[PDB]
């Protein structure tokens, strides 16, 4: 429907103004697009990420009534 | 060459060939963004003050349909959506306005020639000349223009004062 | 150029006729999003029919019980007007048979349906052609024309009757 | 598909970065910029010159003003990237 963005253009368009990032994200759509290693790295950097702060997260914030309290789950 | 501001010339190429066209654009939000956009939201504007104006008038003199409490078209508002039937009108008009989403996406981006607040309800042939066609654009936008600030008068005095059907 | 039915908007380019009610109605694209996936509109046609054919008796179903009375046997016993509260009255005993007979009928309907074979007229079960013969090409397609707007209307009336006797009372021409 | 919108080898981003306001002037762009800053932070001092309250001081209007900050930012980008291309 017209609005929205483009994934493509704004992996294009994130270039370092003087090589500081040599040709930046350029190249970037085309190769993830195509691989399905680097989605699926990708995905299991976030999910090991999410999981590990579900860990810390439960223990330090409990949401569960009555855990705390039984220490083995 | 601008016939409203005749101080200037033709606030972006934009205002050259659409009906209602008086070269009236200072800000130049004409050029800064698509006039396409504007004009649908111009007739829009235009079309809901029209029926605005002509609802809030009608309930202010006594028709009033079956059932719905016999109030002010100021407290309308609050009467009927306490009563329930505003919440099946915004239901109906978001359906017409998804409709709207397909028509101006359609339009906006090529592989549609519509244009700007056209539709095609025009069950009388009474545009089928193209002379004809502009003289009721111009008559259309012209009305649009009138009665956005006929409602906008309506609604500020009613507010205001107490509440009568001249308005003072 | 442009559609049949939203003459402001595009025609669906999947909808470019030889089908039966295609006045090019798909705002949403869902049968633009089928074919370039490979496919065909058969099964969503057949989905559209079958729904339709239940809604018809489903229309019938609602105004039954209560307009005209219940069976002469016994465990007759359910609440006459509210179906959707008459559904949990059921004995088991007989809904073991309604779910037996329908799950042999749509067990041979899948048979029929998810095969592979092309010269299979969507619709065209079989049980219907008592009154289909020697008829012309119009006659069928007028038939059939006729069949799908019962479908679409008793799927809105059915979609009403529900959305009713849910909120309100009961329906309000007919129903108390 | 999308368009060419590496600017590598250039000093500065083409007009296309901007998408439905790659036609805006440079001079709209600052100005707003500068209005929706003011009106972002006048509103989102009003969340703590005034202690904001569980419900009874929420005042969502400061809300949908508050996100006039973060827009604030982006309209001063296009400033300059309008100001460079000349528009
Ligand atoms: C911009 C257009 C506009 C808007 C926003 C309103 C808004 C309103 N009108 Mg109104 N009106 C308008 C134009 C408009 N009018 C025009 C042009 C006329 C003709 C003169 C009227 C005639 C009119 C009357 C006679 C009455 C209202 C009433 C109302 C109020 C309740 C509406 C309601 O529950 O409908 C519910 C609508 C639906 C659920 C739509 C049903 C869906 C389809 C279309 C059904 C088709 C059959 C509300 C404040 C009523 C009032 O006073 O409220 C207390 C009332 O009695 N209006
Ligand atoms: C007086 C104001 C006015 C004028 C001159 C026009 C003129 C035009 N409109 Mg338009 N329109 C208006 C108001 C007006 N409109 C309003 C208020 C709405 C909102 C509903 C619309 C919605 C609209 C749509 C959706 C479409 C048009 C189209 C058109 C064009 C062809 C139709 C035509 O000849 O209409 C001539 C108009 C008249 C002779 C006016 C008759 C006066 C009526 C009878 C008054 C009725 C008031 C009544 C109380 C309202 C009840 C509300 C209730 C039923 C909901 C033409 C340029 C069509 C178009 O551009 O396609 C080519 C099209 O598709 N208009
Ligand atoms: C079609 C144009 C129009 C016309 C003829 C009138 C006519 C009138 N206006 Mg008015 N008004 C209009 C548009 C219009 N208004 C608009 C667009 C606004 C919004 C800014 C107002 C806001 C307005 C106020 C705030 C007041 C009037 C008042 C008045 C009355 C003196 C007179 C009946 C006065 C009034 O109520 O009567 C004494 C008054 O105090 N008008
Ligand atoms: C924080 C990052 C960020 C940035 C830099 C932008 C920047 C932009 N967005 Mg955007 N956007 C964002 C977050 C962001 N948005 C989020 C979170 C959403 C989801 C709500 C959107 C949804 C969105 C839509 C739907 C559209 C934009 C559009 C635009 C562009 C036009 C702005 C303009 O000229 O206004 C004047 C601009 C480049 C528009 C555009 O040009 O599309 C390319 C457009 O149509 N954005
Ligand atoms: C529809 C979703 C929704 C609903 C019903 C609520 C409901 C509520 N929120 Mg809430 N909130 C939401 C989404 C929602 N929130 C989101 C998405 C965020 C993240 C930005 C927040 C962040 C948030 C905070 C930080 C606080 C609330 C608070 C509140 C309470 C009072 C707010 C008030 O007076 O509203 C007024 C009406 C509005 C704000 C509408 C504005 C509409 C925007 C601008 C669009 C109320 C229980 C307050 C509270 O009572 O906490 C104890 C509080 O301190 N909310
Ligand atoms: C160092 C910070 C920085 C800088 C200099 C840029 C620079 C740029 N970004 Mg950008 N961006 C950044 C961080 C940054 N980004 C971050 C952290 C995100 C989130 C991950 C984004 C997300 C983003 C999107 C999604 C888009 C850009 C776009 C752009 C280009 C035009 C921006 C513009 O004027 O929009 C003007 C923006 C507005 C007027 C409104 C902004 C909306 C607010 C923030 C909400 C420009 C090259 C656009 C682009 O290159 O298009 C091809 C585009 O579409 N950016
Ligand atoms: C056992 C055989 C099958 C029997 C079942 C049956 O029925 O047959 C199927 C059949 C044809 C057939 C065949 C037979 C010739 C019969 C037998 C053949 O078999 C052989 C071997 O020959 C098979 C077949 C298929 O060829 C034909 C049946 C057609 C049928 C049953 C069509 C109903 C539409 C209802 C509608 C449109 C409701 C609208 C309701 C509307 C529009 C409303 O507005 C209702 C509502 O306003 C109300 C009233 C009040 C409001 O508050 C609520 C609302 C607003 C919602
Ligand atoms: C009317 C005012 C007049 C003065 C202002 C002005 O116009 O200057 C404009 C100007 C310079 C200039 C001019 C030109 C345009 C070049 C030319 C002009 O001449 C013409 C017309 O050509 C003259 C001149 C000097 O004006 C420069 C503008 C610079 C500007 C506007 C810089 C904004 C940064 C924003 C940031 C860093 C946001 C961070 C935002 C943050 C950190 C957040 O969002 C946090 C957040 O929690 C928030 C707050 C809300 C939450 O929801 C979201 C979260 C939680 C994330
Ligand atoms: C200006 C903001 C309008 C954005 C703008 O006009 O985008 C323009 C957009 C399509 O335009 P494109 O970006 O495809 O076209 C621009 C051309 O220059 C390139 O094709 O049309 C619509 O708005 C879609 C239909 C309404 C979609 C919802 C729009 C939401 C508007 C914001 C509502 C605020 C309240
Ligand atoms: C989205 C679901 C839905 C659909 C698809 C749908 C279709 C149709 C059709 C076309 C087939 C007709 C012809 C029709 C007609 C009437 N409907 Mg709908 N209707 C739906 C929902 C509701 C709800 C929620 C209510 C309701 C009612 C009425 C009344 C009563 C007016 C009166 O009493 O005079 C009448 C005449 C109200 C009612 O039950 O009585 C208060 C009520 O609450 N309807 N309705
Ligand atoms: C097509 C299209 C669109 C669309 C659409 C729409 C509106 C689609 C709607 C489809 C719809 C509405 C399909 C209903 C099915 C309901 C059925 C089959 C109900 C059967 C009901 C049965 C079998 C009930 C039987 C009962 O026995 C029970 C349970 C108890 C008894 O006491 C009473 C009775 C006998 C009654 C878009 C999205 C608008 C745009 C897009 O682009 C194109």
């Amino acid at each position: 429907w017209g609005i929205g963005h483009s994934m493509k253009e704004i992996l294009d368009a994130h270039v370092p103004p003087k090589g500081r990032l040599g040709a930046g994200h350029r190249g970037l759509f085309e190769t993830i697009t195509d691989s399905l290693h680097m989605q699926l790295g990708l995905a299991l950097a976030s999910l090991g990420v999410a999981t590990s702060l579900v860990a810390q997260h439960m223990y330090a914030l409990p949401s569960y009534a009555f855990m705390a309290k039984d220490y083995v789950t | 060459k601008s016939q409203a501001l005749p101080f200037m010339d033709a606030p972006a190429p934009l205002d050259g060939s659409m009906a209602g066209d008086k070269g009236f654009d200072p800000l130049n939000l004409s050029g800064s963004f698509d006039i396409k956009w504007m004009r649908e939201a111009e007739l829009k504007h235009g079309r809901v003050c029209m029926l605005a104006w002509v609802g809030y008038v009608a309930v202010d003199n006594g028709f009033y349909v079956p059932f719905a409490p016999h109030v002010s078209s100021l407290a309308a508002h609050d009467a009927a959506v306490k009563a329930g039937p505003m919440l099946g009108l915004l239901l109906a008009v978001g359906a017409i306005e998804a409709i709207s989403y397909n028509a101006i996406a359609e339009m906006m981006s090529g592989e549609t020639d519509r244009r700007p607040g056209d539709f095609y309800l025009d069950p009388f042939n009474l545009c089928s000349t193209p002379e004809k066609l502009e003289s009721m654009l111009e008559k259309e936008i012209s009305h649009c223009r009138l009665a956005m600030f006929a409602f906008s008068g309506v609604v500020t005095q009613s507010a205001l004062t107490g509440g009568a059907f001249p308005y003072t | 150029e442009r559609s049949a039915s939203i003459p402001f908007l595009k025609k669906p380019p999947a909808l470019d006729g030889s089908m039966v009610g295609d006045v090019g109605f798909d705002p949403l694209g869902i049968s633009t999003t089928i074919i370039e996936l490979g496919g065909d509109l058969r099964y969503v046609r057949e989905a559209e029919l079958m729904h339709g054919r239940q809604a018809m008796l489903a229309t019938v179903g609602f105004v039954f019980p209560k307009l005209f009375g219940k069976l002469p046997v016994d465990w007759a016993k359910d609440i006459s007007l509210n179906p959707l509260e008459a559904q949990y009255q059921i004995p088991p005993v007989a809904l073991g048979q309604i779910a037996i007979s329908i799950a042999i009928a749509e067990g041979l309907r899948s048979r029929i349906v998810f095969s592979n074979d092309p010269d299979y007229v969507v619709g065209d079960h079989g049980f219907g052609a008592g009154m289909l013969k020697g008829k012309s090409e119009a006659q069928v397609k007028d038939m059939k024309m006729k069949e799908l707007a019962h479908c679409r209307l008793a799927m809105v009336a059915i979609t009403g009757m529900f959305f009713q006797t849910a909120i309100t009372g009961s329906l309000y021409p007919l129903v108390d | 598909e999308a368009a060419d919108t590496w600017w590598g080898d250039k000093d500065y981003p083409p007009s296309i970065v901007l998408g439905i306001g790659k036609d805006v002037p440079s001079s709209i762009f600052g100005v707003t910029s500068g209005l929706a800053f003011a009106i972002g932070v006048y509103c989102v001092a009003q969340s703590n010159l005034v202690n904001i309250l569980s419900g009874s001081t929420v005042n969502g209007f400061y809300v949908a003003g508050a996100l006039l900050v973060p827009y604030s930012w982006g309209l001063h980008v296009a400033a300059w990237i309008q100001k460079q291309n000349g528009k």
